[PDB]
């Protein structure tokens, strides 16, 4: 009946040390087919071959896998051959390949130290995944403030997946900042930085609650101060801060404090709770001229003598926009046959929404101004009928195109942000098209979603058949995590509007989570329309933490214990956190496991390699316009099927009419015993099939916020990430 | 480059005129640099604007220059791995690659542009490098060769000269000694021989109205297509034979007659691909060692001669005449050091 | 008066394409030519935007 | 040249930022030719006048 036909999709920044998968459709007569991706150097000779059989209108997806290489990165010439009894086909490109890094880590445990002290820390190892890997590392080591390598380990293997070291300090070494560092096989490079240095323990953060945020439209501000303590305690005593502006209309150089305009304000703390004042942002002159607002509160802490600051929300723009919307929900496509609508929302100022508030449309090229208002979150749908030009740009605002207060004085800072977004369209000869109405915002996991898509279709099976088939994916990481299908019996030849799908989200999936799905023509074209999803972070391998409650008068007798895996491992930290309320750690979080990736994203192909060009010129001698007059030759510019699994990350296979007909340039030319306290846990546990609860014993006189950190492993689940039991 | 080769094979050489090319050729690679594109292409101008796409069989010429450069002295493997996969990206699954046009003049070239002669100048400039006979592109070009091959020989035409030819020296490259031979026999079809030599023409005269002067889209080529015979008769993989260098000898002969006196031959194509295969053949033949020849002819009539050929007397050129009507006359040679014989 | 200048060019189908003038003859040209002037309200005039 | 000389007394060297370094320098001595003096001298401009 119809043509007959194949696509077979992969990555493009391959990895080593592991499979990557790519996947294949083929269909359509004399089915009885095999094929290969050849993986074949281009210099000198290897192979990476890779067969398989082919069936038809199916997605099962082969996952081969890579070594190392003699570079440690290089293209790769990727070729395919297809042969079917009649039919075959072979077709190549280029490919990026890497002799990886694996992203690797420490905790410590500690983020500071005294003299006479005793470093204790772990690392990882990992693949793609975050199912660990067994391999033996050259070194790591320590650094001193002045380059002095201060000792050495040397020549150790990694099973565990982590190890764990540790080193004696003598009595006066280095003061400054100390470092802990490593390198790898191919020679990278990575640290855990730190300090040696002295001070008395705290048993206080002032802490402080006042605006992240003032902006223009601001009189007066709020300001708000809390002690917590041991416990949390309410402490008493004395109290001063500073709320700043910054870097003055002094010169800063050498005989003016650039320190702008501070306030100062003395608080007294009273018996219980906070103290509070409201600060006038006068004297500040929140305008065109004078810097970020800095702020230091500074408990005078009773009975101690004691204080300490925090630079509370230093971060703080007092910005000329305001009233400002933000689009969500933004589409960034739209058609000629579809109904679109960005659904669309406002906020203003420090992050909030304002009810009721009338607002203006802007159609340009699609001639679509109207009026529109707030509700209770700012929260609107436009929506647009279309039958316009190509390149569409769109806005709403609340003002006009000018800053209606003062604007070209060169001396005043007020604004309203106005809605920008840039949407392309498809390019469709068939005039048939996709285009989907996404879940657009925070995704959770733990749970799935179904995703309502909308298929338009011009002629449809033309001769063809009556059953049509749907094909969905989904990588990250620059991987593949999962996939599946659908499809559905084709109406002879009408547009069919509606239906969704199903997907999970149990794990194995990145901060990404791109989409995309295409519903062929058996006449050998097709089409498909991209997604995206703020995957929030979520892992493999589930665990938290449990305990024996909190008991002061220090019972030594005392438990703790987490879920997880029936056959697995933990490595974990305890704190008393007053050390650790001076400074913070550094990013231990599972964002930070998630971040420090190859490739977090993969999005355009890499860099060494180009494109994919082809031959299909169309230039006319002119564009022959039979009529009014011809108009001549020029490019274009929209959105391609191509691009959209370029812009996937990736690349595939085929012989449809995919990218567009790109034609030719112009070829013509010219009671208590001390028992030590700043460490309470730095041990190692093992998970039975029904999990530890550990003997971690009670500590004298140490009485505060207890964070304490834990982290494990398996080899069939992952990682291991959960927050603070404070045993307080 | 192929000069120095000349020079080295040939032995006559001084480091001081070795010297001086060495700037001459530092400074033209650099040069050549400033032209290229990011890519690894190669355009007349290119960089200082991305309003372009480079040629490529200029940058096929580049390619080969850079190997024979490589061969003595230093260059960058990066670039020609750039501009081998810049090939690849001109190249069809099935078709072979795409006179990408981006020039300035033709009588640089030594063709006609057909999209099967460029890729062919492609492939055969490639494996001269240490490539891989069964390696995918050039398998895909091969098909491509041979197809085109069997269209340009089972029809009357296919130029019926140097597309034929220089399909002969791919083929040669191969392993197809097969196909290698047999092209070779067609290229012996339409024949030049000469008094004391041969070769060939395009054919003899362009049909169509052409020429006036100038050599206008028409630069004659007529040499590189016997320098590339002048390989094809020769290489081999195991070692080369009589007929093959006897064949070679007479176009030699041609070739340095042919030779131009103010310098080089009437263009650089033609030259680099004479100086290449004149110097593979001192590469095989002179040997600089091989310095103790010997020698007797024998009629039956007993005209008995005796002679030697040595480096110290290696130009020479020891002529005796011949009385029998009937030739009786027995050749019979030794020991070591090339020997060209002619005999009227 | 008749300008058929479209903001851009509208050439459905694969991609679209700048506009530019003819250059082409015309009954208009033909009377012109001819020697003369007429008065008529037909489509005579290639319609030059 | 000096950094290399460090690279391959110190004994840290690969063939790679070998060759990347040789290309390098190749190239910014020919350009340092661009502005001598037929003499042999140097200067800043130099050539072309
Ligand atoms: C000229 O280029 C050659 C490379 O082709 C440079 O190396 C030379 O390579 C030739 C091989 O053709 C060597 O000759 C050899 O002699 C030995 C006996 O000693 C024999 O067993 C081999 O079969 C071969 O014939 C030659 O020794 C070698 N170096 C020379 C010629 O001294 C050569 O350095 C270049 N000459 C220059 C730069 O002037
Ligand atoms: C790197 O720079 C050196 C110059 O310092 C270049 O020549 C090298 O010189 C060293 C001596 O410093 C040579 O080492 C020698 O080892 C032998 C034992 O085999 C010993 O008897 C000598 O006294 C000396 O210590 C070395 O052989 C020589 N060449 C090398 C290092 O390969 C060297 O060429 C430079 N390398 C480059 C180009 O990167
Ligand atoms: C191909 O690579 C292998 C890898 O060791 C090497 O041994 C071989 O020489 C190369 N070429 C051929 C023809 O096998
Ligand atoms: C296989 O597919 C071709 C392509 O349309 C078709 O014409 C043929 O009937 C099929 N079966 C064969 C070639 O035996
Ligand atoms: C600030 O504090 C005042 C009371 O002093 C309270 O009424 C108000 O809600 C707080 N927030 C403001 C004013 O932004
Ligand atoms: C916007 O237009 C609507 C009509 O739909 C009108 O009710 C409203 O008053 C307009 N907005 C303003 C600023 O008046
Ligand atoms: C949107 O309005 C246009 C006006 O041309 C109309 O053609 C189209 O049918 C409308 N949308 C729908 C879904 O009918």
């Amino acid at each position: 009946s119809g043509k007959p036909q194949y696509m077979v999709l992969v990555p493009s920044l391959l990895h080593t040390e592991t499979t990557e998968k790519g996947c294949v459709l083929l269909s359509y007569l004399n089915e009885t087919v095999t094929v290969s991706a050849s993986l074949e150097s281009v210099r000198g000779n290897r192979s990476l071959f890779t067969d398989l059989e082919a069936e038809n209108d199916v997605l099962h997806c082969v996952a081969f896998a890579v070594p190392k290489s003699s570079s440690n990165e290089e293209v790769m010439f990727l070729t395919v051959q297809v042969k079917g009894p009649t039919q075959e086909f072979k077709k190549r490109t280029t490919v990026m390949v890497k002799n990886e890094d694996s992203l690797v880590f420490v905790q410590t445990d500690k983020s500071i130290y005294k003299p006479g002290q005793t470093v204790k820390f772990r690392v990882v190892s990992m693949d793609e995944n975050f199912h660990p890997l067994n391999e033996l590392i050259p070194l790591v080591y320590i650094q001193d403030p002045k380059g002095n390598r201060i000792a050495q380990w040397q020549s150790f293997q990694l099973e565990g997946g982590l190890k764990q070291f540790s080193f004696p300090l003598s009595s006066e070494p280095f003061q400054g900042s100390y470092k802990v560092v490593v390198q790898k096989k191919s020679g990278g490079r990575t640290e855990h930085p730190f300090t040696v240095e002295e001070f008395v323990l705290p048993k206080f953060e002032v802490q402080v609650t006042v605006p992240k945020i003032i902006t223009i439209l601001e009189e007066e501000m709020n300001v708000s101060v809390c002690g917590l303590y041991t416990y949390g305690k309410p402490v008493p005593g004395h109290v001063t801060v500073s709320i700043c502006r910054k870097y003055s209309d002094a010169s800063d150089c050498h005989g003016e404090d650039s320190q702008a305009f501070c306030e100062k304000f003395s608080g007294q703390l009273n018996s219980h709770g906070c103290f509070y004042q409201q600060v006038k942002t006068k004297v500040f002159q929140l305008k065109r001229k004078e810097y970020e607002m800095k702020l230091h509160t500074e408990a005078q802490i009773q009975e101690e003598g004691t204080v300490v600051e925090l630079t509370g929300r230093q971060s703080s723009e007092i910005t000329r926009t305001i009233t400002k919307l933000s689009f969500v929900k933004v589409d960034s496509h739209f058609r000629q046959g579809i109904p679109f609508f960005g659904q669309v929302r406002l906020v203003d100022g420090k992050g909030v929404p304002i009810p009721n508030k009338v607002i203006f449309i802007r159609g340009n090229e699609a001639n679509y101004y109207s009026n529109a208002t707030t509700d209770e979150h700012g929260l609107v749908q436009f929506s647009i009928n279309t039958t316009n030009v190509m390149g569409t740009s769109l806005t709403v605002r609340v003002n006009y195109k000018d800053r209606s207060p003062c604007y070209g004085y060169q001396w005043v800072s007020e604004e309203h942000e106005e809605a920008h977004h840039t949407a392309y369209l498809v390019f469709s000869p068939s005039k048939s098209f996709v285009h989907l109405e996404p879940m657009s915002h925070e995704l959770p996991c733990g749970h799935t979603q179904t995703v309502q898509a909308h298929y338009i279709l011009n002629g449809g099976t033309l001769l063809g058949l009556k059953k049509l088939s749907f094909y969905y994916l989904i990588m990250a990481k620059g991987g593949i995590v999962r996939t599946g299908t659908h499809g559905l019996l084709v109406k002879q030849e009408d547009m069919k509007g509606h239906f969704s799908i199903s997907i999970p989200v149990k794990s194995d999936i990145a901060p990404v989570a791109r989409l995309l799905i295409y519903a062929v023509l058996p006449t050998g074209d097709v089409i498909g329309d991209s997604a995206k999803y703020d995957v929030e972070n979520c892992l493999a391998n589930k665990v938290d933490l449990s305990f024996s409650p909190s008991q002061s008068l220090p019972a030594s007798h005392a438990h703790l214990r987490v879920t997880a895996a029936p056959q697995s491992v933990c490595a974990l930290r305890a704190v008393d956190q007053s050390v650790l309320l001076m400074k913070p750690d550094a990013e231990l979080s599972a964002s930070s496991v998630y971040n420090l990736l190859p490739e977090k994203d993969l999005t355009g192909f890499p860099g060494p390699l180009n494109d994919q060009d082809n031959e299909d010129c169309i230039n006319r001698h002119n564009v022959y316009i039979n009529g009014i007059t011809y108009t001549p030759v020029s490019s274009t510019n929209e959105k391609d099927m191509y691009s959209f699994l370029e812009d996937m990350g990736l690349k595939a296979f085929t012989n449809s009419k995919i990218r567009k007909p790109k034609m030719c340039p112009q070829l013509q030319q010219y009671t208590v015993r001390k028992y030590f306290p700043e460490t309470w846990i730095w041990d190692l546990v093992v998970v039975n099939s029904a999990g530890v609860a550990e003997v971690g014993v009670t500590v004298p006189d140490t009485i505060t916020e207890w964070k304490a950190g834990a982290f494990c492993l398996s080899e069939d689940a992952g990682l291991g990430i959960s927050s603070t039991a404070s045993l307080r | 480059i192929y000069v120095l080769d000349y020079l080295n094979e040939t032995q006559q050489l001084t480091p001081e005129i070795k010297s001086k090319a060495i700037g001459y050729l530092n400074t033209g690679y650099q040069r050549q640099l400033n032209y290229k594109h990011y890519d690894g292409s190669y355009s007349t101008f290119g960089e200082r604007y991305g309003r372009n796409q480079g040629n490529t069989w200029l940058t096929a010429f580049v390619l080969k220059t850079f190997a024979q450069a490589r061969a003595y002295i230093f260059i960058d493997e990066a670039h020609i791995t750039q501009a081998l996969i810049w090939l690849s990206q001109r190249q069809k699954d099935n078709g072979c690659f795409r006179s990408s046009g981006s020039l300035l003049n033709n009588a640089i070239k030594g063709g006609v542009e057909d999209e099967v002669t460029l890729s062919a100048y492609i492939t055969i400039a490639l494996l001269e490098i240490p490539l891989t006979v069964t390696h995918p592109v050039v398998r895909n070009a091969l098909f491509c060769l041979e197809s085109a091959w069997k269209t340009a020989q089972e029809g009357d035409h296919g130029s019926h000269v140097y597309t034929k030819a220089l399909l002969a020296y791919a083929f040669a490259l191969a392993g197809n000694q097969d196909k290698r031979k047999e092209v070779l026999k067609s290229l012996n079809e339409e024949a030049v021989k000469k008094d004391n030599s041969v070769h060939w023409e395009r054919p003899q005269k362009p049909k169509a109205p052409v020429g006036h002067f100038y050599e206008p889209q028409a630069p004659s080529a007529e040499v590189e297509m016997t320098s590339y015979v002048l390989l094809a008769y020769l290489t081999a993989q195991p070692a080369p034979t009589s007929e093959d260098l006897t064949s070679a000898t007479n176009i030699v002969k041609w070739i340095t007659k042919q030779q131009n006196a103010q310098g080089g031959f009437s263009s650089t194509q033609d030259t680099v691909v004479a100086l290449h295969a004149l110097s593979k053949y001192g590469a095989a033949t002179f040997t600089r060692t091989g310095k103790a020849a010997q020698v007797t002819i024998q009629s039956s009539g007993t005209f008995s001669s005796k002679f030697q050929v040595d480096n110290n007397n290696r130009l020479l050129l020891q002529q005796v005449s011949l009385p029998e009507l009937p030739g009786e006359y027995s050749m019979k040679v030794t020991g070591e050091g090339c020997v060209y014989l002619q005999t009227s």
